[PDB]
DNA sequence: AAAAAAAAA
């Protein structure tokens, strides 16, 4: 009655406090008046508020939202509009356009405390309350529109009449359901025309997001939960991206307490109403000072070397493979023509081994400090659902396709073990894939060409239990021809036996595994931990504080953290795009010619690939030391590692 | 009931407008009046309305203080409406035959013209102007540099993709664009549907637009109204009006496609003329209208609010490229004269294949 | 529509 009056003007109130909000308002109504009628993003309106000023203003009414949504949510959005209402000012509006009447739904940002959940960790003491779900997604549904309220006119009367239409699913409150039964007579039976173009339509999405793999309790399978999401947002994210979904969770439908029930074992079902979604990524964006540090960084001399030592420290030895690994995860740029079609723009990098020389862990590293990957081994996947699959979906009853493992991976990097002990059948799939980043899918009257633009790093062990150095290459791989040929470089690796190196790797194994975690003793094993105090997160160039990177001293020359080193991949890969010269070509082909014609014994017969492969490193390389224009040196560099790859120093 | 709002749209004007345009455009003399001369004698099939003639009609006619409201702009908001708007001017303003007719032909006319000599002769029902109707409305989308030739935002066409069209755009006109993949046959479909009687006087008719039709039982004829039946009604074939229907999907093209993701489908309907101009794997831009369809059929009894979606064909470009079966033009004849004065060609043509490959 | 077990070539 008076009680939602009362909470409307305490939220107004409120917004009076705080000036932050208005002053959004008053840019978007801007922003959306000179996108209107001057020579196509339109902002939608949402607006986000911190409920930890809230807190600190009213503890009730934060309280009441955090407790009981359902009857604070809706005196907080009519408040909103209505304050949008009195600040906004068009003194010639439009005439379908005007009916639009959008409540302002609100978003969300803050501590939580106990209602940051986890997909198994939901239970029945916490419905109806306003929560915060992280998770990986694992599917999604078609956007459909829906109405909501329909326009009708009818010729005599000149009246124009509507209808209003709510669901369970379209409001926070449950109230009489209506029927979607068109109304076509007046109550003096004049006969409505439904008028399109002035009614109301929204966007429909059901999307599945569950608990991540890693933090599940021992021997039990992942568990998911279902999220309903409409109008704004209602096309963001895909499957497979790890988000942070904040909604209502609450239950719907009579779930058999009406006589439809067959049997008393009937559960109720439960659904989380998303008010608004976030971007885990375990952050993406980079300052001011973090350019200064990248330029200045840059400007040094000796930049691969420190980068190619900064990946994987734990590793010993193997520096040409990161460097290798360092190109790859930033190499060269695609080239398309109108007439020449299409030309390959990244590289690929295959080993092949004897046992125990730190191939699966190195994958490991590269598919943990990569942008995007996807892990995947031979045994475990097979071809006809590693790219696309054919499914029903149950709301619709229609069948759609579902992207397989590297169309999820697109522009991304895809790692593949056991490459060798894959069925034979499958690789078709690589034969396909990696001629011309395409799949084409063609199967139960599906008909489309999907785009698949990823890079692959394989490892596999040679036929024999351990390599025969005696013996022909290509009776030591299992793998045909047909497929070598296409991988760029190919890098052998043996544990030869020498008691300096057995020395040297032993010492630095027995200091790996003497390693305790910062703040935590050594007399009790690793305890996992709760999520970050934030369910939302968000002096300048004086500090160096995880610029240098050098935490801890034991060698002379320097080393950089992760993070600045995704920081600097992220800016390379889109800032810069370098163009050869002359002076490189030169170098390119007098080192062909010399590998070609040099007539000795080699580990791979060469071809016009390797000098496409190539210039694709000296692209590369161009990118590395962050210049427009491709050096000789970057020639010289790329013929050294493609000599070591070919031939050993 | 049903509550009431206002709107700053009354049709009146809008429709004396339209007349007055229809009747006083001058682009031979009036344009619109030859067109609607031609389809009165029976030689043209469908009408085609430019909105950048009444665009600039409405500039051109600014300049005295005449006009108060723009009506392309309505159009854009709402097409059907406009549609019976147009037919309904077009039927009052219906021009004279000028030409002879063969008129013994039109099965359709002759069997209403018996069925008035019946029904008049006694001192005859008002048959709707949809079954008397031979031709058919069609629109064509504004041009850009017509809309830069105004200060207005008068835009339209930019052709959506499939993806980028959401749901607050029903009821308007748009233009998409992709690849045909699937097109149907032709199959005949019910615009007015005629029972007859049993020879109880006039033959009861009956009109649907809805994809669901149901029959009647009972008729009106007074002899049937009388307390005891008098022969059951049948539906005739012959008297009924028909139109061609057709429906295709297209799909979005690789290149507009976000990566990660998968392509979507869009159904389009195509009814009169326009049947078979467009066949599957060429790249187009259709501009029609975006209209909605009841999830009724799949008879669920689910998707309380959830509906499914369609496109009405108007207009379309089939763009891409002609092969044209070589057919003889003057110009590559000159081009085929310029190859003979060449010389020698095979090794130019070996030459000009492939230069990629060395 | 797609995965997995069994007998025969
Ligand atoms: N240079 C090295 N530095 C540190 N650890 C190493 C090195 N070489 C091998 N190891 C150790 O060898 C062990 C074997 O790991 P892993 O199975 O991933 O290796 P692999 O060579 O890829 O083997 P496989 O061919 O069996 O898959 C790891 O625990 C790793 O720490
Ligand atoms: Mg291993
Ligand atoms: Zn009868």
């Amino acid at each position: 009655d008076a009680v939602f009056g009362d909470r409307v003007r305490r939220f107004q109130e409120f917004l009076d406090t705080f000036t932050s909000y208005r002053d959004s308002v008053r840019s978007i109504q801007v922003y959306n008046s000179n996108n209107a009628a001057n020579y196509l993003n339109i902002l939608p309106h949402r607006i986000i508020i911190s409920l930890d000023d809230l807190r600190e203003f009213d503890r009730s009414f934060w309280s009441g939202i955090l407790v009981e949504p359902a009857y604070f949510i809706p005196p907080a959005e009519k408040a909103l509009t209505d304050l949008a209402d009195s600040m906004d000012d068009v003194p010639h509006p439009n005439a379908s356009a005007v009916s639009s009447r959008h409540p302002w739904k609100l978003s969300f940002k803050g501590s939580f405390g106990a209602h940051a959940l986890s997909p198994r960790t939901l239970t029945a003491q916490h419905l109806n309350k306003l929560v915060s779900v992280e998770g990986i997604v694992t599917k999604t549904s078609l956007v459909r529109p829906k109405l909501i309220r329909s326009v009708h006119y009818a010729a005599k009367t000149g009246r124009f009449h509507y209808r209003d239409y709510t669901d369970a699913t379209t409001t926070l409150t449950t109230r009489i359901p209506t029927p979607a039964i068109y109304p076509t007579e007046d109550t003096e039976g004049n006969k409505l025309t439904t008028e399109y173009g002035y009614s109301t339509f929204i966007d429909h999405q059901r999307i599945t997001v569950q608990e991540m793999p890693e933090m599940a309790p021992a021997g039990q399978l992942p568990r998911s939960i279902d999220v309903i999401l409409d109008d704004d947002l209602v096309d963001k994210t895909k499957p497979g991206d790890r988000v942070n979904v904040v909604g209502v969770f609450k239950s719907l439908g009579a779930g058999g307490m009406n006589q439809s029930n067959s049997n008393t074992l009937i559960g109720f079902k439960t659904l989380i109403l998303g008010n608004t979604v976030y971007p885990l990524h375990a952050r993406q964006m980079l300052t001011d000072f973090d350019i200064r540090n990248i330029n200045k960084l840059s400007k040094k001399k000796d930049i691969f070397d420190i980068l190619s030592q900064s990946l994987a420290p734990s590793i010993y030895g193997h520096d040409h493979i990161k460097k290798a690994i360092l190109l790859m995860l930033m190499g060269g740029v695609e080239k398309n023509l109108e007439n020449g079609s299409h030309l390959r723009g990244d590289i690929n990098i295959l080993m092949v081994g004897d046992p125990s020389t730190a191939k699966s862990q190195l994958l490991r590293f590269v598919l943990n400090t990569a942008s995007l990957a996807i892990a995947t081994t031979g045994r475990g996947s097979s071809g006809v659902g590693l790219t696309a699959a054919v499914t029903t979906d149950r709301e619709t009853g229609e069948r759609r396709l579902e992207a397989g493992a590297m169309v999820l991976a697109d522009r991304g990097v895809v790692c593949i073990d056991e490459f060798d002990k894959m069925t034979d059948v499958d690789r078709v799939a690589i034969h396909e894939v990696m001629e011309q980043q395409t799949v084409t899918i063609a199967k139960a009257g599906i008909h489309t060409t999907l785009n698949a633009r990823c890079s692959v790093i394989a490892a596999a062990n040679p036929v024999f239990g351990q390599y025969d150095v005696n013996r022909d290459p290509h009776q030591n791989i299992a793998l045909p021809d047909s497929l070598l040929s296409r991988f760029d470089l190919l890098f052998v690796v043996t544990d030869d036996i020498n008691e300096i190196r057995d020395r040297s790797i032993s010492e630095h194994v027995l200091r790996t595994h003497r390693y305790l975690p910062p703040g935590y003793l050594e007399g009790e094993p690793v305890r996992e931990r709760l999520n970050l105090s934030l369910a939302v997160g968000e002096q300048a160039g004086a500090k160096l504080a995880k610029n240098k990177g050098n935490y801890n001293g034991t060698e002379i020359p320097k080393l950089v953290t992760i993070p600045f080193l995704r920081k600097y991949v992220q800016y390379a890969k889109e800032r810069v795009i370098p163009q050869l010269t002359q002076e490189a070509i030169n170098v390119i082909v007098k080192n062909y010619t010399d590998l070609r014609n040099d007539d000795n014994t080699k580990k791979s017969p060469i071809t016009a690939r390797t000098l496409e492969t190539l210039i694709r490193l000296a692209t590369a390389h161009a990118k590395v030391r962050l210049s427009k224009t491709v050096n000789k040196v970057d020639a010289k560099v790329a013929a050294n590692l493609l000599r070591f790859a070919l031939l050993g120093e | 009931a049903l509550p009431s709002i206002q709107l700053p749209v009354d049709y009146n004007n809008l429709f004396n407008e339209i007349t007055d345009f229809l009747v006083t455009f001058k682009q031979k003399g009036p344009k619109y009046m030859a067109m609607l001369q031609k389809v009165a004698n029976r030689e043209l099939n469908s009408v085609i309305i430019d909105l950048d003639d009444i665009l600039q009609y409405q500039n051109e006619k600014f300049l005295q203080g005449t006009q108060a409201d723009d009506l392309v702009s309505a159009i854009q908001q709402n097409a059907n409406h406009f549609t019976e708007l147009f037919c309904r001017a077009i039927d009052n303003n219906m021009p004279l035959p000028t030409k002879e007719i063969d008129y013994k032909d039109d099965v359709l006319d002759v069997i209403l013209n018996q069925r008035r000599l019946r029904n008049e002769r006694m001192l005859t029902e008002l048959f709707p102007p949809n079954l008397t109707r031979r031709y058919f409305l069609y629109f064509k989308p504004l041009s850009q540099n017509c809309a830069r030739r105004y200060r207005k935002k008068a835009i339209s066409s930019k052709p959506l993709s499939v993806r980028q069209i959401k749901g607050d755009f029903l009821g308007q006109l748009i233009t998409v664009r992709g690849i045909i993949t699937r097109v149907s046959d032709v199959k005949p479909a019910v615009e007015v549907i005629a029972y007859t009687c049993d020879q109880c006087g006039y033959e009861v008719f009956q009109e649907v637009n809805s994809r669901t039709f149901t029959p009647l039982s009972e008729c009106t004829s007074e002899e049937c109204s009388q307390n005891q039946t008098k022969g059951q009604l049948f539906m005739s074939t012959r008297a009924s009006k028909f139109s061609a229907f057709q429906e295709c999907k297209i799909q979005e093209l690789s290149q507009q496609v976000p990566v990660g993701h998968i392509p979507r489908s869009l159904n389009i309907h195509v009814n009169g003329t326009l049947v078979r101009s467009l066949s599957p794997g060429d790249i187009v831009d259709v501009t029609g209208i975006f209209l909605p369809a009841p999830y009724t059929g799949f008879k669920a009894l689910k998707a309380g609010l959830l509906t499914e979606t369609y496109l009405e064909a108007q207009f379309v470009r089939q763009h891409k490229k002609k092969f044209a079966s070589f057919s003889l033009t003057s110009d590559v004849e000159e081009r085929v004269m310029e190859l003979i004065t060449s010389g020698d060609v095979y090794n130019r043509l070996a030459k000009s294949i492939a230069p990629e490959i060395y």
